[PDB]
């Protein structure tokens, strides 16, 4: 029987928010090193792998490999009932037809008990690899949300430029044009607002901003985003929960027109 | 209040003056419980809409002719009136064109939901007439047969239509058929007597016959013309000359076109007749059968059989088709082609 | 309460092959009060056991909605829970092909039991995807003590000859006799049920009507055919149902060969126009038309 | 269990029979990196999918199938043209590269306007994805879309090697055949792997065993002797007789006017009539079925059916 | 272009042999008529003879089409400012004439 | 990776489309004078219409045509929110041109818009008439309300007629060095069926597939019910032989063939058979009423064998 | 070529705001003396006068007079990129298609540039003239925001009447009937003053509606100027700092 403790509670509302846009139902490979989650988008353009190791969980127990397969949607709404600062605690039993979600107050008396029936998926795995970019950004995540949104007002896809000065992020539509340059931070006691930019060569990609708009939903989970990106490969939204894991969001790029 | 086809409408199943049987089972079936679904059909002039009023009157209180008009639109909008009353709803969903199963829809699931507000003190249903159901479509007829098994035990179905061809079989399997013939010419007679002896008047019977005869056992058209021809002349007269409508007169007349003359000349002339009585909102059918019926007469014994054969596969492919002039005017050539060849053999 | 409910109780051997299954599609058709959502019910019950339910069946999209929110849902844990669609012999040709790929994409964990009235299933489902199973009506003796039951534990005057013309009214399935019996019963008041009242009911021509068509048609003269079609649309008499009478009268009695086949060709065609809609009496009068012509030789 | 057909859809390139013209010229495009947009079209279960499916395993691994093979199906809802479809051929490959592909099954379903859109989508995208539209009705496809995809034809499987196929789910299953029960079973398929596996499935579940009596018996087709004997008495006994007869059969063993009319119209051609009556039975059998199609009282149809045969016993003896 | 150039400037470019426009400023001064509308041949001035009307008699003009959104709601508004507020303006442009395009 | 024939050979000027001679030498005019009203394309598919519009627009804005031109198709978002919205933006943007130059709006398969969009689109196109044109292109006229085609000189597109396509495939082969015989190409027309780019696709697949064009290669590429069989079926039928006809449709039917197919086909022979003309209009409305059996759907080896007992006995 | 700079972007994302939902397109009269906007809707209810003298501006340039058509929809939508810290740089050229807005951060190393797509309009305005109003209302903007929400919770017009004591606001429908009394202070406390000038007493019905489209520049500042008279029609003034002002002019109701 499965079961995982979560103290922070908020961590585990603030992934199935980020990932009930982009992904619909997904399939928790709920393994004894931890959580992990893949999924493919429906239209097969942008992938997504959540990763929760067990050293993160305050108390950590899974007898087996469990790959059951949930509602993000549903997930999310039964989550919203935890408060931020409840402790959320999962169970699986030994036949997972049912995982159940256990919401306690942080010093009240309160104690909310949540079961929610799953679902079949004959989903299969994705080979994703290990790769270092040609070009490597690491920004604030409300600045990268922020540009996003904003970009999405000016057209439909972003071309995002990386230079040793700063990354250029463009966009061109109905109501005019415009592009946005965010240069290298130069010293700033704090990282946590540092535009850092690691490339080993200039890159030029577009990328549809339907989907980074959709990976910009996990920025309450991390202050700070990393995107990696080189030539001809998919743009790696990544997404740093508090040492517990990784959010990490990868998106195929435009074909140049 | 004043038209002879409306001031003598019986009131109540006890005093219709024909098909008394079936108005003694009527009652029957009203004085008993689980009042069921029923379809009232007969040709036009028979007598289900007083049939169902009557029904209606012993099954609900006289304040069943308090009748109010009602407006509601549908969500597809196209707005469609209906006729109501404090404890049944008439309505033709025809009206409403193809987005008649929305209409019907809409129309008993708020019946249904608004009968349940403390309305119960007479009959624990409300009873939705329809009219012209065989003008209705097949989706609507499906969505009928739906809607009257899902609310069966809040309000009941009337039925009434001219003809059950057009109704779908399931729902003539869920309603109760209601047969209401054609009255016949000796009971045509007896009315028209009866309403002139209420009406302070005498009526020869060779002029009750007359108009009986006339009138196709249509008894709303009986009463007109007896009405018309009593205005036309007080004293009655057993050779009166009746009155009928001009567009029975300009059919005959148009056969009467297509008999004298079988050239595309009186063919163009015809089609030009044809557009007339189209155009003033007469059935196709209705054209192609009158127009059969005066041909009959201006036809030889061993025409007879082909121009009716003619008559019924060309309202056939009417049917089939749009545009009912290109029937209409096929028939007429093929007849005419047909009484040309044999009145010139 | 309807008698049909009231009263609803061979075919066991298809529970049996259901149960032997440790699943395809069913298809199970016949006249509607043989008993086939009882069966598959029943076939329910015994396979999975009473804790465990099924789903029982708007257009076709909340149908393929419904059926995707239940066949995509972890089961107790027995691998295929079912989904039946009764009625659907009314589903259109392109809710037929609807349904027919929501019975893909969901194979791998459902099944259905199509519930229908025959051949009213297009080729996709009818033919591959499906176990078809009849369900043969009760016989006819069967069905006349059936109803001599009702009749006697309902009150219900009526002799032993008026049950017999019931069930000849609605041959091939109860709750159609049943339901006859009922609406006579109401309209007479019970007092007594009579040929002429079961007749009305069930819309059945009078045998005086069809004798008297024949003898105009033979008669040779075609006023005397004008007069008796119009009667008989006069009395509200149904087309459909005087071409059945008519057929069943003209395949029987000692019409020639060549009569009968001409008859019965124009009795299809006229059935063929009166399901499209053509006009009662227009169809009447060329049926009878031929008949006088084959009669009259 | 999972169904046969599922269970015995075929994997490996090699399974698939008939077809290898087919399969040579697809997979010589996947050798040649001169794949075209496809279209597929035939009879119902002649392996298309399977097909086009078993090329693109080849073509992908496991692990790049999925973000490389956008599989979709045109009846399970326009919105799919301007959502997944356009995002998935507008966008590059994830961890590949080359061509990604798009298998749009039952593509005959879509409307005019969304084949329009489709095609739209086509030609914008033809270098960096190829589109598979597997369909039935070649016809159904308007001539826009069609003119952008080479055309294969799955003919309908025939029983010569069919039979194979069914002999080793035969051997597999613990199914008793006989040599009769495997004609009928192809016979009743007519080139249709689904349907021959569905019939196997139906027969050898409700009965046991395999054979021509119980196959027919469980798909309600009729029997050559039936039509037969229905043929028989149309041609010979006597209108009244003959109806009798042939109500009587089609009562007891369930059968559909449909069935019987497309048999007796196979023995209209196989027994010699004269020209002029074999025209007037094909006419009169075309208008028999034509009527029956739209919902009319099979016992009319029947006797109608019986007629036409009727009219012309006279002219034969003569 | 060529046609506006010589759109009706004045009341005396008026076209004669016409009782469109020689009949409507008949009751156009202020016989208790509450709404307009169009009937007949297009092309014969019918959008041009309110905007000279209210040129000659000393009025304003308003349009309206379907090529914004229509919406129930916002059909309202698009005409309440039309109709019911004066002119911030001088004293003699108050007056409007009004226009609703494109029904069917 | 290679450019299809389609595209490879897609006329990039109004010089080189074949098409109907009227309307290209009407649009060469647009072209040169400048001052292009508001134009309707109608015609068969793959006629030129698609490319005569894009041609039209490039020779009149050169390289203002990124920012002058907003072309629309069906896989765009043409809805009542689009002709009022994005459309209106367009025509409203200020975009500087020569002085017979306006922005051309494209909306490329406008048939498939609805009927609201068209009436928004109506006086969008009216006012701005001063500063935008609008070409629209469709297969069907009838699909465009009356004002639109009431503002537009409505420039009709016909069937590339066989010599036509016949020369363009000569060039085509020539630029690519295919090997030929006159058969293959009578075969690629018939299969071209007043399509170019039917013609050229069947041709490309026929190079792919086999190389050398012939007839056998070309229908064994473009699989359809041989016109030899259905041509001589058509004889048979002609000759009130039911035989023969029906073992040639037989044979079609073990062949696989859909009667949706046959039927086409037999249409397709029978169009350009050799009868007596009012033979061959009972043939083809003879063939109409099954076509309309088939497609109600009424389709099986008995309605053809109908159909062709109905034809022989059109001849009695 | 004409180019502009402004330290407090704000004020122009507030200025949009303002303008948006009164005028969906406006037409932008670039000077070497300013920058100014005026535009009258075609039902010619009311008139909004948007001034920005150049002395307001950080850097101003503007070569020759040139006038933009400015969709105030897009302008708005490209203003929402910019924070309200941004420091808002304007650019053009006589044969403009686009205009060149350039938002960048105190220094917080983020430039955005944006090219906005013009209109092609060009209509004239005239000038308004300038009346001895009746009654000149100084009252604070949020007040008369919370009047004018208020009172629309009511009706769709209100009446309005002004004397020596005060300012009186009421509004009436078929809901019902409110009333909000105004009166000035004795200069107590000095934006939160209510004061009133007035010569002679008037009373004017105002459609509501557009007062709260009026209402829509209480961000740039936090006081606001009623003046109006017998038959002129009321005008509401909001001050932009010292950038210049911003007008309306509204119509009363028949
Ligand atoms: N050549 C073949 N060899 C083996 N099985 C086959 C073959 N062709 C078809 N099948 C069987 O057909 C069934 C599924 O058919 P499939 O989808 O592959 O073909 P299809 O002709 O594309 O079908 P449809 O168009 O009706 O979807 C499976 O049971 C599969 O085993
Ligand atoms: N009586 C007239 N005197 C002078 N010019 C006229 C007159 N009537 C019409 N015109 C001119 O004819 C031209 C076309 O008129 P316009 O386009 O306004 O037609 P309309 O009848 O208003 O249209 P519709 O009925 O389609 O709405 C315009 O230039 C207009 O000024
Ligand atoms: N007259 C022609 N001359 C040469 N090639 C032509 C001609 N007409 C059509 N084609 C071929 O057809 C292709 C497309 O034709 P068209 O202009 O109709 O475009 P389309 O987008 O397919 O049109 P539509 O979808 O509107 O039917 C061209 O690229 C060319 O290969
Ligand atoms: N017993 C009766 N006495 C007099 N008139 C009758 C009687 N029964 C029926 N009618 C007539 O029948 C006509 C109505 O029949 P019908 O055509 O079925 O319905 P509708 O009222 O819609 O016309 C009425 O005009 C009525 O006068």
């Amino acid at each position: 029987m499965f079961e995982a403790r979560l103290v922070q509670g908020s961590i585990l509302k603030k992934v199935l928010e980020a990932l009930k846009d982009l992904i619909n139902e997904a399939c928790w490979d709920i393994s004894s090193s931890g959580v992990n989650l893949q999924s493919m988008d429906s239209s097969h353009v942008s992938l997504v792998q959540l990763t929760l190791r067990s050293e993160g969980f305050d108390t950590y127990r899974c007898d087996r490999n469990l790959a059951m397969g949930v509602n993000l949607t549903s997930m999310s709404k039964i989550l919203k009932c935890a408060g931020n600062e409840d402790i959320i605690t999962l169970r699986a039993e030994d036949n997972a037809d049912t995982l159940a979600l256990v919401f306690e107050a942080p010093n009240q008396e309160k104690v909310s008990d949540y079961e929610m029936k799953l679902m079949d998926l004959d989903v299969e795995q994705l080979g994703i690899p290990e790769q270092e970019y040609s070009c490597v950004v690491k920004m604030p995540s409300g600045e990268f949300a922020r540009i996003c949104r904003d970009l999405s007002h000016i057209g439909d896809a972003v071309v995002i430029s990386c230079a040793k000065d700063g990354v250029k992020f463009s966009a061109s539509g109905e109501l005019g044009n415009g592009n946005i340059k965010l240069s290298q931070t130069s010293n700033v006691d704090k990282e946590e607002e540092a535009v850092t930019i690691e490339m080993n060569e200039p890159v030029q990609l577009t990328f549809a901003l339907r989907y980074l708009n959709f990976f910009t939903k996990a920025t309450p989970l991390s202050s700070t985003v990393t995107l990696s990106m080189s030539a001809d490969v998919p743009l790696v939204v990544e997404y740093k929960i508090a040492d517990m894991g990784h959010l990490k969001y990868y998106l195929a790029p435009k074909i140049e027109d | 209040m004043s038209l002879w086809v409306d001031k003598y409408r019986p009131c109540s199943l006890g005093r219709l003056d024909y098909h008394k049987e079936q108005a003694a089972q009527l009652r029957n079936l009203v004085q008993c419980g689980d009042f069921p679904h029923l379809l009232v059909y007969g040709p036009s002039g028979a007598g289900k809409k007083t049939r169902i009023m009557c029904i209606l009157r012993e099954l609900y209180g006289v304040g069943v002719e308090k009748l109010r008009i009602e407006h509601q639109t549908i969500t597809t909008k196209i707005e469609i009136s209906t006729i109501a009353s404090n404890y049944h709803l008439e309505v033709n969903p025809s009206d409403a064109g193809n987005s008649d199963r929305v209409v019907i829809q809409e129309m008993l699931k708020t019946v249904a939901q608004s009968q349940q507000l403390e309305t119960n003190s007479q009959r624990d249903f409300k009873v939705v007439l329809l009219t012209e159901v065989d003008k209705l479509t097949k989706d609507a007829q499906h969505a009928l047969r739906r809607t009257m098994e899902k609310y069966m035990s809040t309000c009941r179905l009337i039925l009434c239509c001219n003809s059950t061809s057009k109704v779908i079989p399931p729902i003539r399997s869920r309603c109760l058929a209601v047969r209401v013939p054609a009255p016949s010419i000796e009971d045509i007679c007896h009315v028209l007597s009866t309403v002139c002896k209420k009406e302070g008047l005498n009526l020869p019977s060779q002029l009750a016959h007359r108009l009986a005869e006339k009138s196709c056992r249509n008894l709303r058209k009986a009463l007109l013309m007896c009405e018309a021809c009593r205005v036309q002349q007080y004293p009655f007269t057993a050779d009166q000359e009746i009155p009928e409508t001009d567009w029975e007169v300009y059919l005959r007349e148009t056969a009467n076109a297509i008999v004298s003359q079988q050239t595309p000349q009186r063919l163009l002339e015809v089609r030009g007749r044809l557009y007339e009585l189209l155009t003033h909102c007469i059935p196709p059918e209705i054209i192609m059968k009158g127009l059969l019926s005066e041909l009959l007469h201006n036809c030889d014994g061993q025409l007879k059989g082909e121009v009716a054969q003619m008559a019924a596969y060309y309202e056939h492919r009417l049917q089939l088709g749009s545009k009912a002039i290109y029937h209409l005017e096929a028939f007429v050539a093929k007849f005419m082609a047909l009484y040309k060849k044999f009145m010139e053999d | 309460v309807p008698w049909v409910e009231k009263y609803r109780p061979f075919q066991e051997e298809v529970v049996a092959v259901l149960k032997k299954s440790l699943l395809p599609n069913l298809l199970f058709y016949g006249p509607p009060g043989t008993g086939k959502t009882s069966t598959i019910l029943a076939a329910a019950r015994e396979l999975f056991g009473p804790e465990l339910f099924r789903l029982r069946v708007r257009g076709i999209q909340v149908v393929r909605e419904k059926v995707k929110n239940f066949a995509q849902l972890t089961v107790s844990g027995p691998p295929f829970k079912i989904v039946i669609l009764d009625e659907a012999d009314s589903m259109t040709s392109a809710a037929q092909a609807a349904l027919r790929r929501t019975m893909e994409k969901e194979s791998k964990t459902t099944r259905f039991c199509l519930i229908c009235n025959y051949v009213s299933r297009i080729i996709e489902p009818l033919t591959s995807r499906c176990s078809k199973f009849r369900f043969k009506p009760l016989s006819d003796k069967i069905q006349q003590q059936r109803l001599l039951d009702i009749a006697k534990k309902e009150n219900v005057k009526i002799s032993d000859e008026g049950i017999a013309y019931l069930v000849k009214v609605s041959e091939g399935d109860l709750r159609k006799a049943i339901t006859f019996l009922q609406s006579a019963t109401r309209l007479t008041g019970g007092k007594e049920i009579t040929e002429k009242v079961i007749t009305d009911i069930a819309g059945v021509i009078p045998a005086e009507k069809i004798d008297g068509v024949f003898a105009a048609c033979q008669s040779g003269s075609f006023d005397k055919l004008e007069a008796v079609v119009k009667d008989l649309i006069d009395e509200g008499h149904a087309a459909t149902q005087l071409v059945n009478q008519l057929h069943d009268v003209v395949v029987e009695n000692n019409l020639s060969d060549k009569q009968k086949s001409i008859i019965t060709e124009k009795l299809a065609e006229v059935d063929k126009c009166l399901a499209d809609g053509a006009d009662e009496h227009l169809q009447l009068i060329s049926l009878c038309a031929t008949v006088m012509q084959q009669l009259s030789q | 269990n999972l169904p046969w057909v599922e269970k015995y859809r075929p994997q490996t390139l090699n399974d698939l029979i008939s077809h290898q013209d087919i399969l040579s010229t697809i997979q010589k495009f996947i050798n040649e990196d001169r794949l075209p947009h496809l279209l597929l079209y035939g009879p119902p279960g002649t392996g298309k999918t399977s097909t086009i499916l078993a090329c693109a395993k080849q073509l992908y691994k496991d692990k790049e199938f999925g973000s490389m093979v956008l599989e979709l199906n045109a009846s399970d809802d326009i919105d799919i043209i301007r959502g997944p479809i356009l995002s998935f051929a507008s966008t590059r490959t994830i961890f590949k590269k080359g061509f990604k592909l798009v298998i749009l099954d039952e593509a005959d379903a879509m409307t005019q306007d969304a084949q329009n859109a489709l095609r739209r989508v086509i030609e914008k995208f033809t270098e960096n994805t190829r589109f598979c539209l597997i369909c039935n009705y070649l016809s159904k496809i308007i001539p826009a879309l069609q003119s952008r995809c080479t055309r294969f034809r799955f003919g309908p499987l025939t029983p010569e090697l069919m039979v194979p196929r069914l002999e080793h789910v035969v051997e597999e299953e613990k199914v008793d055949i006989s040599e009769d029960g495997m004609k009928a079973l192809v016979t009743l398929s007519s080139g249709d792997m689904r349907r021959a596996l569905n019939i196997l499935q139906s027969t050898n579940m409700a009965f046991g065993k395999v054979t021509e009596e119980t196959v027919y018996t469980c798909t309600g087709h009729p029997l050559k002797s039936d039509i037969a004997n229905i043929l028989d008495w149309m041609l010979n006994q006597d209108f009244t007789t003959a109806y009798r007869n042939i109500t009587e059969l089609k009562t007891l063993k369930g059968l559909a006017l449909h069935d019987i009319l497309t048999e007796i119209h196979l023995f209209v051609h196989r027994v010699d009539f004269p020209s002029s009556v074999r025209i007037h039975l094909l006419t009169k059998m075309a208008d028999i079925e034509y009527r029956l199609s739209v919902g009319t009282n099979e016992k009319i149809q029947l006797s109608s059916l019986i007629a036409a045969f009727q009219v012309t016993r006279d002219l034969i003896v003569a | 272009l060529w046609v506006d150039e010589f759109a009706p400037r004045h009341y005396t470019e008026l076209l004669s042999d016409d009782f469109t426009n020689r009949c409507l400023l008949k009751w156009l001064k202020l016989p208790k008529q509450k709404v307009a509308l169009l009937c007949g041949p297009p092309g014969l001035g019918k959008t041009t003879l309110a905007h000279v009307i209210a040129r000659h008699a000393g009025y304003s003009v308003v349009e309206m089409n379907a090529s914004d959104d229509r919406s129930p709601e916002v059909f309202r508004t698009r005409i309440e400012a039309a109709t019911q507020m004066e002119s911030v303006l001088g004293a003699g442009g108050k007056p409007n004439c009004l226009v609703i395009d494109e029904i069917d | 990776y290679e450019l299809p024939w389609v595209e490879k050979y897609r006329p990039v000027k109004l010089n080189e489309i074949v098409g109907n001679e009227d309307t290209v030498s009407r649009l060469e005019v647009f072209a040169r004078e400048g001052n292009v009203p508001n134009i309707i394309i109608a015609g068969p598919p793959g006629t030129g219409k698609t490319t005569s519009i894009l041609c039209l627009a490039r020779a009149l804005l050169g390289p203002a045509l990124k920012d002058a031109m907003l072309e629309l198709n069906a896989s765009n978002d043409r809805g009542i929110d689009v002709v009022r919205n994005k459309i209106k933006m367009f025509a409203q943007q200020k975009v500087t041109l020569p002085k017979g130059r306006h922005k051309i709006i494209i909306l490329d398969e406008a048939d498939s818009m609805t009927d609201g969009a068209q009436q928004a689109l109506r006086r969008t196109m009216e006012i701005y008439s001063k500063t935008t044109r609008f070409a629209l292109a469709c297969n069907a006229s009838d699909k465009i309300i009356e004002p639109i085609q009431s503002r537009c000189a409505v420039l009709r597109y016909t069937k590339l007629t066989d010599a036509q396509i016949l020369t363009r495939l000569m060039n085509v082969i020539e630029k690519e060095r295919v090997p030929y015989t006159d058969d293959g190409l009578e075969a690629i027309i018939f299969t071209a069926q007043g399509d170019m780019r039917q013609a050229l696709n069947n041709l490309q697949s026929t190079f792919s597939g086999f190389g050398f064009i012939n007839s056998e290669n070309v229908f064994k590429v473009c699989d359809e019910p041989h016109p030899l069989l259905v041509k001589e079926m058509i004889q048979h039928c002609v000759n009130a032989n039911i035989d023969e006809a029906y073992k040639i449709l037989a044979h079609l039917w073990h062949l696989g063939y859909s009667p949706e197919d046959i039927i086409g086909n037999i249409f397709r022979v029978c169009k350009t058979f050799q009868m007596a003309e009012y033979l061959k209009l009972e043939f083809i409305k003879e063939i109409g009423y099954t076509h309309m059996k088939i497609a109600e759907g009424v389709n099986s080896l008995l309605q053809m064998a109908g159909l062709l007992a109905r034809l022989c006995q059109k001849t009695m």
